[PDB]
DNA sequence: AAAAAAAAAAAAAAAAAAAAAAATTTTTTTTTTTTTTTTTTTTT
């Protein structure tokens, strides 16, 4: 007789209040506002905010927080009610509660079996997301005995058949039949997440587990974000996991077998429904926010900033000198190379790519590579790139086998598409990757980011699946000369060792020659010195590294022209160049190093956020290039 | 009994009928009010004799020493007592008998009688379930090959290197069911491995309505521990072996991969099903451990990270003998000697090695932008195959925790940073660690380092630069920890250092790695007469044959308690130091100075620091720091 | 190493009472019922019973419901309210105290039958008219008449089934008893590996190796005075089982305990399922002796107690008592060495007025003598004066019809009304009575039958 | 499927009792090639059929 | 002559083809036993 879960409906009473008596600061109920807008299609969830739980209500807060799993549905109604009550929404349609802000957090290794059926928040490093797919929630099904049909039974992530035939004179439990168009589904992402790097144990690989991702809170993740996830630790149910007996289920009737049908091995275990009870944590992700958010939310994203941050961008490019201001802000621990700090600050920015009539994709991005005596903070610029921006995938050497470095696969384990894991340069798209020892790699993945590089793009057609990934990624190269030590009375091409392509593609070269003259090393062992005596002071960062972040993101989507004085100034600035080249050079000059100009010219237009390149971009670019390319130094 | 439930066991397994046999429990003599008795006149009387002030800290002795035990278990509020199978011994014989024969119904029997005494004392406290005993230091399996089948499911203790710990396993305890009829529910806790599900509900009475809701059901933890074993007896032409362990509840996730220890657990022999989905099994039983107590205390090996960490680790006598011994006036050199006496007088390579095992200061830095910088010192110690590097190396080996070895091209960059292996117990592409990874947060002592092939040397430049490590491959792409310290051991090029020849051409190694490294030794022979005749009677001496206690508790004090920060005189002094070096390297036959040179003397400065104990690096401890990294590298010569 | 599968061992249980201390509970029953009072001395009747059965070869028991509840109440009701499986409870009960109280017996008998445990009740009985549904599968006592008992064929109690393909056996599977069927399983459970398995239906039922025993089919009919006044009699199946078969016979007036049950033969007028009773118990409605009849013999007027005492209630006519009690003990038979038979029965008749006490004293000695039959000289009520044998259309077996002549075999005959009867009853008699011997030859076969009667006959 | 005698006995034949005779069975050569389109007929982008 | 780079070999893991493995009572027919009816042959 319709037994009540008398706490879940309380639940459901008080936070049906909740939500049609809560109102802001303004006065209006902000979740009436709120729920008008899921009367549009493509939208079925409501975002309640945990603290509002708890300020309305702390008794129904803490209930929720430890009774998260009995509830949900019931939420869920709750909603449909607060919905359905004002507008006509079509009747079928479910919907779902969003829960964020809250205030507790642990981590995936607290993520213990006590954690299992209440609230609870993560952070992660989204490591792969399989496709979208529809999963059944409430199945319809047909008994194929009495052609009864058997209404609503629930899936509880497993195909679940209805436990036996309603019909009393029928014990069907075999030979069921869904009724596909009666059963409804819900929409359903299945994503991997990693324990971030700061929570790692000692000696501890990375733990990885699945997050499910339900309907609407589903492409959100992406690969290589850095996501905090709120929702219940459930137990989907595993089979065939050990090859070692553990604990079985089976019905408590005291049946025995008639000789002859004696309830024994396969025939027994059949007949009492003995079936393994094997579960694995996969987590059910409620709601999903980057763990770092860049925002509180170029006109869109400028709709998107807030009041302070618009005017502190504004300011921001509103300042003369922001030039070397970025360059001690990204470098505060650096002294000197500057025309390295230079280099790596405009490829950070990057140029603008552009693509022919025909069809030649013309290279936007801009690689940059470092090259130098042993000890010469060239893995230190790497670094300092890496932790500075998103999107700034790093690398080393002989460490990134090809098919990690690029691109792999897997085949999806659910259904039979194929996931296409996204390798280092993906993760590296639209953005940087920092690749240390660039000398040391193999030819068989130096030609494969030399592909990257020509194309900004790698086809990978392996196992069973063909694809195109994108990968715009600008390079960030470190390369140690041959014997150790750079000799300036050698051509760059003869003292590293690199592929005459690969050279070729790579934009600007920096050679750092560790010579020994004792004002700079009083310089250098001051400034080191200082730094570890005052760790957490002595940085004068004049613009915080949130705020320079946000005005790269900010500054990325301005596309510089080229007016025709600076198209001039460009033109016999090369012909200058050239004249220098006609004593000679480290590495020649040629077209490319036009390329490169032009490139370069364009990412100091995008640092001053202009819509036009000026010959004081152009002449700075111009001795950017000539600084950087020397004379090799015969005696 | 104060209305605290008994929590459910995992450890000691699926319940049996607990049948009683009229001459104790069926084929067991236990006789579980004479157990109980015993062990209530045990946890009372027992008085250990020969004990230590060092070993029980906090602990007034001549009181009743697991009475204390449970009074610091009433303050904490942590329901488990660990209780030592040696006091037990000592007490009486054939209670221990009970325990090691048949744990599986005398530890209840033990919490019955400890949850007895401890509501007998303070019945007004608050627990979260009742008092769970923990047996351990049993007698030491030597050698866990020679366990029988008649030792099957009794007690046991072994040591070993934790190698990999797997994910979190639930485990079914309270099967939740629900009528899909008329939505009655039920609970069934976890009969004796089995779920009897209702097969009929209990309020409409129809059959077999009742589906199992799992994320309702109470579950539990358990992970799987791989575990090698470390005996004391190795047999001849015995290769090592692997085991499984099953640690269960609050002792998930405390025992991290190449952490040493002492594992005390009840064995286990288990069937295996001979295909994944049929039911027969093989009649060969394989076995593994299910784990009451990690130990990870041994006299050894120096006090890891978990015991630095903690704070009531050391009586006030012991801390004070400490400040006394920072007070001494050459304790810089009276603890070198006391680093591996059997080696004679390398005064200058013990220092270093000192230097080493105390560390620096771990310095945050990650609002400074610079990345992680590494606060570890990485030692080279160059000679021909006739000097003892080996032997420092294998001492270093023996008496560090987290330590991990490796010998020339007996090793690869796969297997050094990291694999995918198909588990043969899950049948899983698990991944594994190498070397590297697995001495993350110690040592890693590496023997003939100049054979090393490119490929897997290249991969210690990332460690010895960053600590961490990349490992982007069609397995996994991510970036593990490992802030091991160096200590390498190479050979000069025709395994002997001729004098025709500068000091980084017979050496022989890259100069970029060499940068890397933060001592370098040259353990050149000394033709000395009076070096030759004592190093001769010494060696002789070790034929005819400070504390390592003083020695651990110093440097874990040191740990747990002084991080250096600079002086502004150090400051100046190491300015200094690093222009004058850089001034003596124009003549670049030796190894010339680096900014990683200076970071070098910085870090050492730090170290010996750490030694007096000073939390302020001073201008003595960067002129050790100078002189030491002369003496090393002989730069004088 | 795969070439066998060796049997699987269990060992002895070491530790709503459950179905077995119920047997238990049997057990002692049988065990300790002590009827013999500490005055009269004591006895344990139901272990003296089994004893003395069991070596007899006699496998059945007697147990009252009195007793049972007497000794234990709860027993007595479990068997009222369930008796089948309480019944099986009991039986094995039975089966074990036999084998304690002769478990060293001899050889060339080591098996242990089982036993038949019936019971005999003193309730009153219900009646056929009150057996309606309520009352089913419990435990009912009825009386009645029986009116047909059909021959004892052989029904299974336990049997064995070959494989057709793999030659294996399923030995010693249980009947349900009762009208209860059995359907053959449809799968050869011996599985070998690397091999084509038996067919669908494989079994054979071995005829050689089953456990068999007897069953009788009676038809019960109720009591004729019970019947009321506009009705015809109700009737009821009987199924008379293993020492129920001929205990009874067709005419016999009895009272019944057993089952009010159904027919299972498979689930294949609707709902209605042909019913019977299993029958559990009947009833057909010294040295001490001995020397009471030596010290009759060691009397003087033996002569004068039994004539008087024959005619206590008919005055006079002392002489007619006199030769009346020489006719009820009647001469002797003599077979010499010739090969012939001589009468020894004694022949009175008696011609007399329409007056005296001749039908009055011949119900007398109808009653008196052991067997007697009071008989006109046609015969009476559906019933002949002399044996007649008939040859059946169907069986073409031979029914004989049994008269006065024949049932009362070495008894006394009474024939009321001797001056008339039939000629060929006459002819007959002309032989049977010097001879005791009617002889019939039929187109069958020839037969000499038996009637060795006296023949008291009274006429006007 | 099922033996077709009517005098297999008092008894019948069981549910799929024949089996194939391998020593009666006349039999052949038999092949499976894997024919590819040729490589001229293949157009300019696609793939050999 | 020894080091670095490339090619081949060995071994583990995965995807599809095709031969094996498993499940598997109920309804209709029809012979035989029994009774019943009309007739002829035989007896009173
Ligand atoms: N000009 C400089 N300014 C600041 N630090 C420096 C400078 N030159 C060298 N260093 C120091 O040298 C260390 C190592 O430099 P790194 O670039 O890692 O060497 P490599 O280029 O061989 O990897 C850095 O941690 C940094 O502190
Ligand atoms: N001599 C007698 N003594 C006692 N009762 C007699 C006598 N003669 C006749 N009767 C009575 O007359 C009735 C008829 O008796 P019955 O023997 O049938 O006479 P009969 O033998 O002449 O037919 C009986 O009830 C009986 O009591
Ligand atoms: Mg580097
Ligand atoms: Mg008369
Ligand atoms: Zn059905
Ligand atoms: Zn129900
Ligand atoms: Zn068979």
């Amino acid at each position: 007789l319709e037994v009540r879960d008398e706490v879940a409906e309380k639940c459901q009473k008080l936070f049906l209040d909740f939500l049609e008596e809560f109102q802001s600061s303004d006065g209006e109920i902000k979740y009436l506002q709120l729920a008008e807008e899921l009367i549009r299609p493509e939208r079925n969830t409501l975002v309640v905010s945990f603290v509002d739980l708890e300020q309305f209500n702390q008794q129904l807060s803490t209930t929720i927080q430890e009774e998260f799993y009995r509830v949900y549905p019931y939420l869920c109604r709750a909603l449909k009610t607060f919905v359905k009550d004002r507008k006509e929404i079509p009747l079928a349609k479910d919907f779902y509660v969003a829960f964020q802000d809250l205030p507790t957090r642990h981590k995936i290794r607290e993520l213990t079996s006590s954690r299992i059926g209440l609230l609870t928040r993560i952070s992660g490093q989204v490591v792969r997301t399989h496709p979208v797919h529809p999963e059944l929630v409430s199945g319809t099904f047909l008994c194929l005995d009495c052609q009864t049909v058997i209404r609503d039974v629930e899936q509880q992530f497993k195909y679940t058949q209805p436990n036996i035939c309603r019909n009393p004179v029928c014990a069907n439990r075999r030979r069921f039949l869904l009724d596909t168009n009666k059963s409804r589904f819900v929409d359903f992402q299945k994503v991997r997440i990693q324990e971030t790097q700061a929570e790692l144990p000692r000696g501890s690989i990375p733990r990885s587990l699945e997050v499910i991702l339900r309907a609407e809170a589903v492409e959100s993740a992406q690969a290589g974000d850095k996501c905090d996830f709120t929702g219940t630790l459930i137990v989907v149910p595993d089979v065939s996991k050990l090859s070692t007996p553990g604990a079985r289920a089976e019905t408590n009737s005291r049946v025995s077998g008639v000789d002859g049908y004696e309830t024994e091995g396969i025939r027994g275990l059949r007949a009492l429904g003995v079936r393994d009870l094997s579960y694995r944590l996969v987590f059910l992700a409620c709601c999903v926010a980057p763990t770092n958010p860049r925002f509180g939310g170029a006109e869109s994203i400028k709709n998107q900033m807030t009041v302070k941050e618009w005017e502190k961008v504004f300011e921001m490019s509103q300042d003369k000198n922001l030039y070397h201001n970025l360059c001690t802000s990204l470098f505060p621990t650096i002294h000197g190379n500057d025309e390295v700090k230079r280099g790596v600050l405009l490829m950070l920015f990057g140029g603008v790519p552009k693509t022919t009539g025909e069809g030649t994709s013309l290279r936007g991005d801009i690689n940059v590579c470092i090259v130098g005596d042993p000890s010469t903070a060239k893995s230190q610029f790497l670094k300092h790139v890496e932790e500075f921006s998103p999107r700034a995938v790093y690398t080393s050497g002989k460490a990134s086998s090809a098919a990690g470095l690029t691109a792999a696969v897997v085949r999806d384990e659910e259904s039979h598409e194929f996931v296409i894991e996204a390798g280092a340069l993906m993760l590296a798209d639209n953005g940087v990757c920092c690749i240390d020892e660039f000398d040391k790699m193999d030819v068989r993945d130096q030609v494969a980011i030399h592909e990257a590089m020509e194309q900004q793009t790698i086809s990978i057609t392996k196992a069973g699946v063909k694809a195109t990934l994108n990968a715009r990624t600008s390079i960030l190269a470190a390369a140690n000369p041959i014997s150790g030590h750079y000799d300036r009375s050698k051509s760059l091409k003869q003292n590293i060792n690199l592929s005459a392509p690969i050279m070729s593609r790579f934009d600007l070269f920096f050679i750092l020659v560790d010579e020994c003259n004792e004002v700079t090393d009083y310089a250098i062992a001051r400034r080191i010195v200082d730094l570890h005596s005052r760790i957490e002071e002595s940085i004068d960062r004049v613009y915080s590294l949130d705020d320079i972040r946000r005005y790269l993101l900010f500054a990325r989507q301005f596309k510089p022209k080229i007016s025709k004085e600076s198209e001039d100034f460009i033109v016999e600035q090369y012909k200058h160049l050239r004249q220098r080249d006609g004593t000679k050079s480290s590495w020649r000059i040629t077209v490319r190093q036009l390329e490169s100009m032009i490139r370069l010219s364009e990412a100091m237009a995008r640092m001053h956020c202009c819509d036009e390149v000026q010959p004081k971009h152009v002449k700075e670019a111009f001795r950017l290039l000539n600084k950087s390319i020397i004379r090799v130094e015969t005696p | 009994v104060r209305g605290t439930p008994v929590r459910q066991r995992p450890d000691l397994g699926s319940a049996q009928k607990g049948l009683q046999v009229d001459l104790v429990i069926w084929g067991t003599d236990v006789n579980v009010a004479a157990c109980k008795e015993n062990f209530q006149r045990f946890l009372q009387r027992f008085i250990d004799p020969l004990a230590k002030e060092e070993e029980n800290v906090g602990i007034d002795i001549t009181e009743p020493l697991y009475m204390q035990r449970l009074g610091e278990i009433n303050v904490i509020g942590e329901p488990f007592l660990n209780v030592n199978c040696e006091h037990i011994k000592s007490f009486d014989k054939n209670l221990y008998r009970q325990l090691i024969s048949y744990p599986q119904e005398v530890i209840p029997t033990f919490d019955m009688a400890v949850n007895e005494i401890f509501f007998d004392r303070y019945p007004d406290s608050i627990l979260e379930h009742q008092i769970q005993v923990r047996p351990f230091n049993a007698l030491k399996t030597k050698n866990m090959r020679n366990l029988n089948p008649e030792d099957i499911d009794q007690l046991i203790t072994i040591s070993g290197m934790v190698i990999r710990t797997s994910q979190l396993i639930p485990e079914m305890q309270e099967a939740f069911f629900q009528c899909q009829v008329c939505a009655h529910t039920t609970r069934v806790e976890m009969d004796r491995g089995r779920i009897a599900e209702p097969s009929v509900c209990g309020r409409c009475h129809t059959t077999h309505s009742m589906a199992l809701i799992h994320n309702r059901s109470l579950f539990s933890d358990k992970q799987m521990i791989k575990l090698q074993e470390s005996p004391e007896d190795m047999p001849a032409g015995q290769t090592p072996h692997t085991v499984i362990l099953f640690a269960h509840n609050d002792l998930v996730d405390k025992v991290q991969p190449g952490d040493r220890v002492n594992v005390t657990g009840i064995y286990r022999a288990v069937p295996i099903r001979v295909n994944p989905r049929v039911s027969n099994v093989k009649s060969v039983y394989k076995t593994h451990i299910d784990v009451i107590h990690y130990r990870k205390t041994d006299a050894k090996r120096l006090h890891g990270l978990d015991e630095e960490a903690e704070q009531k680790l050391f009586s006030e006598k012991r801390v004070e003998l400490l400040k006394e011994l920072s007070r001494k006036p050459d304790i810089y050199e009276r603890l070198a000697s006391a680093l591996a006496p059997s080696i004679y007088e390398h005064e200058d390579i013990k220092k270093g090695i000192l230097l080493q095992l105390f560390g620096g200061t771990r310095k945050d830095f990650s609002h400074t932008g610079r990345g992680k910088f590494r606060a570890e010192i990485n030692i080279l110690l160059c000679g021909d195959p006739g000097t003892s590097k080996s032997q420092l190396l294998q001492y270093v080996y023996n008496l560090v925790p987290r330590g991990q070895y490796t010998s020339g091209k007996g090793s690869s960059a796969v297997g050094l940073t990291a694999y995918v292996m198909k588990d043969p117990e899950t049948r899983q592409l698990v991944l594994q660690t190498g070397a590297l990874v697995l001495s993350d947060n110690g040592i890693c002592c590496i023997d003939e380092f100049d054979k090393m092939n490119e490929s897997t040397r290249s991969v210690l430049h990332e460690v010895m630069e960053q600590q961490t490590l990349s490992i982007a491959k069609a397995g996994i792409i991510c970036q593990l920890n490992a802030r091991t310290s160096v200590l390498a051991a190479a050979n000069p090029i025709e395994s002997q250092w001729n004098p025709k020849k500068t000091t980084i051409e017979n050496i022989q190694l890259p100069h970029t790695l060499l940068s890397r490294f933060d001592l370098i030794f040259l353990m050149l022979d000394p033709q000395d007469e009076a070096y030759d005749r004592r190093l001769a009677h010494h060696l002789v001496a070790l034929y005819y044959q400070l504390d390592m206690a003083v020695l651990k508790d110093y440097i874990a004090y040191a740990h747990s308690t002084i991080m250096p920060r600079l002086s502004e005189e150090a400051s100046q002094a190491l300015i200094e130091a690093y222009v004058d070096m850089r001034k003596i390297g124009s003549s670049r036959g030796m190894v010339s100075a680096y900014p990683r040179q200076l970071e070098s003397l910085i870090r050492l400065a730090e170290a010996h620091a750490k030694v007096r104990l000073s939390n302020k690096v001073e201008a003595i401890d960067v002129e050790e720091a100078k002189r030491l990294h002369r003496e090393a590298l002989k730069q004088s010569a | 190493s795969g070439f066998d599968d060796p049997g699987i061992f269990y060992s002895d249980s070491f530790g709503q009472a459950r179905k077995s201390q119920l047997q238990r509970r049997f057990k002692e029953f049988l065990r300790q019922y002590r009827v013999g009072t500490d005055r009269t001395g004591f006895t344990f009747k139901y272990r003296d019973e089994l004893k003395r059965h069991y070596n007899l070869g006699e496998y059945w028991i007697e147990v009252e419901m009195e007793d049972l509840a007497s000794f234990d109440e709860d027993l007595a009701d479990y068997l009222y309210k369930q008796p089948a499986e309480h019944l099986q409870l009991l039986e094995e009960a039975a089966k074990e105290v036999a084998d304690e109280v002769t478990r060293p017996r001899p050889s060339g008998e080591e098996v242990l039958q089982d036993i038949q445990v019936m019971l005999k009740s003193d309730a009153s009985p219900s009646s056929i008219r009150s057996l309606k549904s309520d009352m089913m599968s419990h435990l009912v006592k009825i009386p009645g008449i029986i009116i047909a008992a059909s021959a004892v064929r052989a029904k299974a109690t336990r049997i064995s089934i070959q494989c057709r393909s793999c030659r294996n056996t399923l030995t010693n599977i249980a009947m349900r008893p009762g009208l209860e069927g059995y359907a053959l399983p449809r799968k050869c459970n011996t599985d070998q590996a690397g091999r084509p398995k038996c067919p669908l239906d494989p079994y054979f039922i071995m005829p050689d190796k089953c456990k068999c025993v007897d069953f009788q089919t009676l038809k019960l009919q109720e009591l004729p005075d019970a019947v009321p006044h506009g009705e015809m009699p109700r009737h009821m199946q009987l199924y008379c089982d293993r020492y129920l078969c001929d205990k009874v016979v067709p005419g016999n007036r009895v009272t019944i305990m057993g089952i009010y049950s159904i027919k299972k033969f498979g689930l294949t007028g609707v709902g209605i399922r042909s019913s019977y009773i299993r029958v559990l118990g009947i009833q057909v409605d010294s040295p001490q002796e001995e020397e009471e009849f030596r010290r009759l013999a060691a009397l003087p007027n033996v002569y004068e107690v039994i004539s008087k005492s024959i005619a206590p209630s008919i005055f006079g006519g002392t002489d007619m008592k006199k030769a009346i009690a020489c006719l009820l003990f009647g001469g002797s038979r003599k077979r010499l060495p010739d090969g012939l038979t001589r009468r020894g029965d004694i022949n009175l008749l008696m011609l007399g007025d329409p007056g005296t006490a001749k039908s009055q004293l011949l119900k007398f000695v109808e009653k008196c003598s052991p067997i007697g039959v009071y008989t006109s000289g046609k015969g009476s009520s559906a019933a002949g004066l002399t044996a007649s044998v008939m040859r059946d259309p169907s069986s073409r077996n031979f029914i004989m019809e049994g008269g006065a002549m024949v049932l009362a075999d070495g008894g006394v005959v009474c024939i009321d009304e001797f001056d008339k009867m039939r000629e060929d009853d006459r002819v007959a008699i002309h032989e049977a009575m010097e001879q005791q011997t009617i002889s019939i030859a039929k187109a069958g076969i020839t037969t000499t039958l038996n009637s060795r009667c006296s023949v008291l006959a009274a006429a006007n």
